């Protein structure tokens, strides 16, 4: 999609706000916290998002104004209530009612469960993680070394292409293997592994600006035509 | 608000932090979580990962030159033979900074970044301004960072648009003779290995 | 500039809230008239702004956040309040103090002033207007009919250059003359007129569609190079 | 306001209100504007100005061929000369919906519209909506308007980058024998002008 999210190359954003490291705190909200629990926690169970592909979508879909306001953490709780509804986990009516209760009674009380087993399948997806790497019978279209150009193409769905990188040429600068599609996989439209390709391209191509800077994006096989 | 502008009117972040227990309440009473998943999951991301472990990698790498050119060749292997490996963390690669070419991570389409290496992202990496220049202009950024390259040094900007992640490996400055492995990853910064400083000689 | 102004060809701002025209209100609050007031009053005496170009810019600047969220009149007081402050019409610090006397004093009561002859001033810009249509005395690069190949530029300053249009195929449709080029203009550098064309791309090159669709753009001979 | 986060914050409309008071005080003040001044461009847009202007140009091409020949071609010409002319519409083109082209008209990178001919746009034209999705999927946004064009049809978006600006002229609907010109104004709408609806047959 077209969205908010993809800002590579957009202007008016202003001077990054430097902070040192030391002073760069993690969360200053309890409920920053508990979306990281909600994300990983639902994750590691398959509920919602299977993988990384459902999330980025479910946040790529907020309204531009809540992108833009709501908070880093805003955007996990967003994802969370969207792909929860939309594979029929939570009901819509309810997670509103509820959302409301607390809205109108802040310190309305949570349930508190124990569920040792939970924890431990919990930290099996935190530390065996969800690689999208597989197998497939066909071989890659491109190869190292080989001058590409990218497609014209413009998914009104998920897609890890990225607008500034669109209708220009790189070369090809390693065959990573065939990653899980996200521009399916987001859609709950099957793994449908594709080869996946690092590109370099040079900021003259990218920009028509002088300076030597060039730009490593990974792109998946069907972003890309031969020259 | 007038029903032609609704587009104007963002969500409060009370809305977000009331969203964000109502899912926690009807998920731990529908039995999909528990008290004890969240927290285990809290305790991770803020307490148990951190940049202390790429700090261990980058001064293995300054101290031992067979270690460091194993991770350069395939630091995939090398990384989870050394336990740094798990989710956002399944296939980390190493890009080396060396006098003429420098390394700047970004994840222009969202906020990838290596949280078993790592641990989690700058405030500023996850944001727009970052996001948006640093791949156009990524000089100027620098600059903002107090890192001013000449016009002779190459810069390769990396964007995180796949699940493969990217750790900078910044030069060892001067003045560290005689200086341990354990002291040299003290002087490894977050910010070292993302791309946005050099290590300044002590 | 790449900016959150350009919307052409993004995803994700939803539905279009369709009014019927008789419902479709110009004015809600008083401040929006007044907006239209400084806009125009200062326009007709070159305050701040000559014509389009300065004003277009100052808004291209808000904030992101702002640009989303201060409804549409919010616009042209930003870029009043800019361009008046750049030029040295008022100043900052002035400016800041005046506006906290209104904030915390809403009710504040407005200095009145009869000028018939700014009236009669404001009334022959309004009836007049600005056109930007001059002579120069070189000929045009390109003819009706001719395949164009758009620039790839970028513009850190004013252009009038939409992303959706750069690195496409067209064909001129008409020359309309030589026009006050945007992009100097907008910052105060010289009218610079420049030829302006018409020009039409196919929806199969925007988008990679399959419609019988198309879009005219107006384009000056800079955005643009021969094929 | 953590001020690593100050963007995400957008002023309040009592900012901007408070800003357009201290704008008009200030200039009021040092003689740059008066009440009077302000007040006749008000009336001007609010008022003076409307789509009525267009609607006796589209009845007038309905009624009068030759009238219609020369509107389309040299719209500014004949345009001028019935004294629709001004700020903002100093270059109107007219731009003809036939049985198998239809225009609709857009600003994309703002809200430009011939405000001497039509009056002030539509509160949808101005917004992000309309003005990003016209351009590339125009049959989905017209849709929404309750236009639901053939395939056969083609559509030309008219997106409005420099000072030209555009109006469409309708198509006269049928069962409208014996309706005097004045009759015929009275039924072109302000949307039919924009390209996004045609005229009900009364
Ligand atoms: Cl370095
Ligand atoms: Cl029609
Ligand atoms: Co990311
Ligand atoms: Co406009
Ligand atoms: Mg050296
Ligand atoms: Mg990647
Ligand atoms: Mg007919
Ligand atoms: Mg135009």
């Amino acid at each position: 999609m077209n969205g908010i999210h993809d800002v590579g190359g957009m202007d008016g954003f202003g001077k990054v706000m430097y902070v040192k490291e030391e002073e760069d705190i993690y969360f200053t909200h309890d409920w920053e916290r508990l979306a990281f629990g909600l994300v990983a926690g639902c994750m590691a169970q398959g509920l919602g998002m299977k993988a990384f592909d459902e999330f980025r979508i479910g946040i790529e879909l907020m309204r531009p104004v809540d992108y833009l306001t709501s908070s880093y953490y805003g955007h996990w709780i967003a994802t969370v209530a969207y792909n929860l509804v939309d594979t029929g986990v939570l009901d819509e009516k309810e997670l509103e009612e509820r959302t409301e209760v607390f809205l109108k009674k802040p310190d309305t009380k949570i349930p508190r469960r124990e569920d040792p087993a939970l924890v431990k399948l919990v930290e099996k997806a935190l530390y065996d993680g969800l690689s999208p790497l597989r197998e497939i019978s066909a071989s890659p279209r491109f190869k190292v070394g080989e001058r590409i150009k990218t497609k014209n193409i413009h998914p009104t769905g998920h897609t890890r292409f990225p607008r500034y990188a669109r209708v220009k040429y790189g070369v090809i600068d390693e065959v990573y293997g065939a990653h899980v599609f996200p521009d399916d996989a987001a859609h709950r439209k099957g793994e449908n592994p594709q080869y996946l390709y690092r590109v370099r391209f040079e900021a003259e191509e990218l920009w028509g600006y002088k300076q030597k800077d060039s730009v490593y994006i990974d792109l998946w096989e069907s972003y890309m035509e031969p020259v | 608000i007038d029903p032609r502008f609704p587009h104007h009117h963002p969500r409060p972040q009370s809305f977000w932090e009331a969203r964000a227990k109502a899912l926690e309440s009807l998920l731990i009473e529908k039995g999909h979580l528990s008290s004890d998943a969240i927290e285990r999951v809290i305790k991770h991301y803020e307490h148990e990962l951190g940049p202390m472990n790429g700090a261990k990698v980058v001064a293995k790498a300054w101290t031992d030159p067979a270690f460091k050119q194993r991770l350069l060749e395939d630091s995939e292997t090398v990384l989870r033979e050394l336990g740094y490996y798990g989710l956002q963390g399944e296939h980390i690669r190493v890009v080396e900074n060396t006098d003429t070419v420098h390394n700047v991570v970004v994840c222009t389409l969202c906020s990838c970044y290596p949280w078993p290496l790592l641990g989690l992202p700058p405030s500023w990496y996850k944001e727009p301004a970052y996001r948006a220049r640093v791949v156009k202009e990524p000089r100027q950024v620098l600059k903002e960072f107090g890192l001013d390259l000449p016009d002779s040094v190459e810069i390769r900007v990396w964007d995180s648009s796949s699940e493969i992640r990217f750790m900078v490996l910044p030069q060892r400055p001067e003045g560290t003779e005689g200086v341990t492995e354990e002291e040299l990853a003290k002087l490894v910064t977050r910010d070292s290995m993302i791309g946005v400083a050099k290590i300044e000689p002590p």
